[PDB]
RNA sequence: CGCGACCUCAGAUCAGACGUGGCGACCCGCUGAAUUUAAGCAUAUUAGUCAGCGGAGGAAAAGAAACUAACCAGGAUUCCCUCAGUAACGGCGAGUGAACAGGGAAGAGCCCAGCGCCGAAUCCCCGCCCCGCGGCGGGGCGCGGGAAAUGUGGCGUACGGAAG
């Protein structure tokens, strides 16, 4: 029964809620059991990028959100070719792709090429095999400055 | 060929016997029953030394899955003796006990010996 | 009754040989707690159950 | 006598039999002094002959048995005792050579697109 | 290819050949048993789309369902409730009789594995479906690297679960705005988020 | 006369020992065990009975198999390797 | 009349495998109440909840758009925060009640049928030799058998593809 002057306030807790309550003494635990696999991952991962492949640049929809820039899903298929990049050799070298997205704009087109221009040039390729560097790799002394990049790679800043 | 029957009948179809690559177990499985563990040992109760001197018999208690048969050859094996007849009750403890009547060519109370009671 | 089933002559034997008192040589081991026989079945009083 | 499994594996098939029809003898002599009213000193022997027993006969059935999966060790059908007991749903597992089998489109993509160890600058 | 046409002749069931067809046949189906296995597919063209591909292990039944809703079983119609649950007869089954049809194919041949169904006929009383069903021990599947997905245990009786292309069409899920309602897993995986108190350590 | 003189008629059993749950259910006339239903091949048991649950599962008994794939688990179930001799 | 093919349904202690039952916290598919709330009560609410039934797994289900959107556009699924006690539902009463965008955890993509091309180029199984494995696999060697043109295998799947 309402007393005087409160608000007319409706609480969900007609139904069994008390069965169904989830509680967060995990939190902390899963905190660390997340770090552990990221740690465990990025050893595993071991000269790549521990956050890992490139995202391009992409525009958030809708009016409230377009004056701003994300990380995407992958690059779109006219993106990689105007680049010079196979779309099966792409995920290999650690390249994002997805073939949803479309291109309306050339302004958004080429930042994404001009994005994977910069990405090619910042990447060091090893050899498959350590014994015999083949034609589509890079020189020995450019391959032991090879550190993993924490943090995301070419972050996206607005 | 002439339908002198209106009824269809399934006919006599050839089957083959069991020819199988391998024998489902490996061994068979042995005679846990032995002569030695159907025969566990006698009664030497008053009431069975009775028996034993009396009516020319011997008294033992039996493994509960012997037959009559069976203690018989057990008896004719395990004591180098000849039974007449055996006559199997299960007590209410559970075990059997074989009142083991031997053939009139053996005493009783010299084979009691025998098997060392006293 | 008189006429039994060797299933039924078989749980009446196992519950004669369950109703026996103690050894009084267990009274007298280092981790002894048992005092008498606590499941002991008397035949007017607890009928078994069947 | 004590009796060791050292010192069977080594005897013969019809040797260990006779032993095993030896101790069998030896306790039906102590089921009965048990009966018959006295002698603490067999009382305390039926176990060691009891024991004994499942000596013999483990060395029997050990010997039985390393003869049959080594009879059947080449052999392509074995019968269920000698087979590999694991888990029932480990048995119903694909096989070590069946999860390693590509198709031929898959061992292309490996071939033509094989994963680059690679590493970007900051 | 041949199946091109058999697709676009199975398009015409209103035509001669077909009402021909669809009613002689349907009229072989009524005097077999319930539950029979066909010695191949009736359709080889839409077999082939569902994946049937005709190599050993590989089997089809034709089973019919009873065609008709569901009414509830109460004695003598009365459910002693509010009169929102007096309904009996107009009621619905929530899954469809293609879906009631793989699970007695599949709980009847509890050894194989069924993949999916196709209709081939109904009538006033009964609708009849072939249901293809696969061996996940015959070695042509337990070799064969893109079958082995039902070999291996997460797929045992997949037409009980409607993980069949039957049985997922009573689940209403999907993407986009009018499969809000099974957002999760499931219709039960979205009830629970929804109904769930995130209490939180420090709120 | 419902009641003690009533109590005198009784020597005559509905149950006796079911043979699967051993429990003092098995009906004669009905031949079905109103604990486990032995004719029927699957367990009776009911979620509207958490107590009667506790008493039949698989803490209840031994688990004499169970117990040693518990056991045999935390070695990987290894078969056929004995350790190295003397 | 007989004989050989096929089709179709049969029988076998036929050779070899496979399913059943249990557990059931979590998961999937159904089925499904009334207490209660509305100060009565019937729609609603309780509640697609309890009970009932089936099927699993170490997770399950979901999942690579017949999507969101209406922007300068995003791009599988799942989960968290927020949106939001909001749009909406409701004897518009009691009560019920999402979604997208955004910020994160994680991040991965794919395969067929069809259409077509190559002499079925494909597959299962039995005999012997030979390595060899307590996940029964490897190499031979057989006018040895079978499945399969009512379609196996390779290329290839909407991101297009194939051939020259």
């Amino acid at each position: 029964a309402p007393s005087r002057n409160g608000m007319i306030l409706k609480p969900h807790f007609h139904k069994d809620w008390q069965r169904r309550v989830a509680t967060w003494f995990n939190q902390p635990a899963r905190k660390i059991r997340r770090r552990k696999a990221r740690q465990a991952r990025a050893r595993r991962i071991a000269p790549r990028p521990a956050a890992g492949p490139i995202r391009p640049i992409v525009r958030c929809p809708t009016v409230r959100y377009h004056t701003k820039v994300r990380a995407g899903r992958g690059f779109s298929l006219e993106e990689l070719r105007v680049a010079g990049i196979h779309k099966k050799v792409a995920r290999t070298i650690g390249i994002s792709v997805d073939p949803r997205r479309r291109n309306k704009s050339t302004e958004s087109l080429q930042a994404n090429v001009q994005r994977l221009k910069e990405y090619r040039s910042k990447l060091v390729l090893f050899p498959r095999k350590p014994s015999a560097p083949k034609k589509g790799d890079s020189s020995a002394e450019e391959l032991k400055l090879a550190t993993q990049l924490t943090g995301p790679v070419m972050p996206i800043r607005n | 060929k002439i339908r002198t029957s209106p009824t269809f009948r399934r006919p006599k179809t050839l089957r083959l016997r069991r020819q199988p690559k391998y024998p489902r177990k490996s061994a068979p499985r042995r005679n846990k029953l032995d002569h030695y563990a159907i025969i566990k040992f006698p009664l030497t109760t008053e009431s069975a030394m009775k028996k034993i001197e009396d009516n020319n018999t011997l008294v033992f208690i039996v493994d509960v899955k012997a037959n009559k048969h069976q203690i018989k050859q057990a008896v004719k094996k395990l004591y180098d003796i000849d039974v007449a007849k055996v006559n199997t009750l299960i007590r209410p403890d559970g075990e059997k006990k074989a009142y083991v009547r031997l053939a009139p060519d053996y005493d009783a109370l010299d084979v009691a010996n025998k098997i060392g009671i006293i | 009754s008189s006429h039994k089933t060797f299933r039924i002559k078989r749980f009446l034997a196992k519950k004669q040989k369950q109703n026996r008192p103690i050894p009084q040589w267990i009274w007298m081991k280092t981790g002894n707690k048992i005092r008498y026989n606590s499941k002991r079945r008397h035949w007017r009083r607890t009928k078994l159950g069947l | 006598a004590k009796i060791k499994a050292r010192d069977l594996r080594g005897k013969k098939k019809e040797e260990l039999l006779k032993q095993l029809d030896d101790l069998k003898v030896e306790l039906s002599q102590l089921r009965v002094a048990k009966v018959t009213g006295g002698a603490a000193s067999k009382l305390s022997k039926i176990r060691v002959v009891r024991k004994s027993i499942a000596r013999v006969l483990t060395v029997i059935n050990q010997t039985q048995k390393e003869n049959l999966r080594k009879f059947y060790k080449g052999k392509k059908y074995k019968p269920l005792d000698l087979r590999p007991k694991k888990t029932r749903a480990m048995r119903r597992r694909l096989n070590k050579h069946e999860e390693s089998l590509k198709t031929k489109k898959q061992q292309r993509k490996e071939r033509l697109y094989p994963l680059r160890k690679y590493a970007v600058k900051a | 290819g041949a199946y091109k046409y058999i697709q676009e002749l199975w398009r015409k069931k209103q035509s001669d050949v077909m009402r021909f067809l669809l009613r002689v046949r349907c009229w072989q189906y009524r005097q077999l048993s319930a539950l029979h296995r066909a010695p191949r597919p009736t359709r080889p063209d839409k077999a082939r789309r569902l994946g049937y591909k005709a190599k050993q292990g590989y089997v089809i039944y034709r089973i019919r369902v009873r065609r008709g809703g569901r009414k509830r079983p109460v004695p003598k119609g009365a459910t002693y409730g509010k009169p929102v649950h007096h309904g009996v007869n107009q009621l619905k089954f929530a899954r469809s009789l293609q879906s009631v049809a793989e699970e007695r194919a599949g709980r009847h041949c509890g050894a194989l594995r069924v993949l999916n169904s196709y209709w081939v006929g109904e009538d006033s009383t009964y609708k009849f479906f072939e249901v293809i069903l696969i061996d996940p021990f015959h070695k042509a599947i337990r070799r064969n690297p893109d079958t082995q997905w039902i070999t291996k245990p997460v797929h045992k009786h997949r037409e009980m679960r409607g993980l069949t292309s039957a049985g997922r069409k009573s689940r209403g899920l999907g993407k986009g705005h009018k499969f809000h309602h099974t957002i999760g897993g499931s219709r039960r995986a979205a009830w629970r988020r929804r109904n769930t108190l995130q209490l939180h350590r420090y709120r | 006369t419902k009641g003690t003189s009533s109590f005198g008629k009784r020597r005559n059993k509905t149950h006796t020992l079911c043979r699967r749950c051993g429990s003092k259910a098995y009906h004669l006339q009905k031949s079905t065990c109103g604990k486990c239903g032995y004719p029927a091949k699957r367990k009776r048991k009911y979620n509207w009975s958490a107590k009667a649950k506790r008493r039949n599962t698989t803490g209840t008994g031994r688990m004499r198999h169970l117990k040693i794939v518990y056991r045999r688990f935390r070695h990987g179930f290894r078969e056929g390797t004995t350790p190295k001799p003397k």
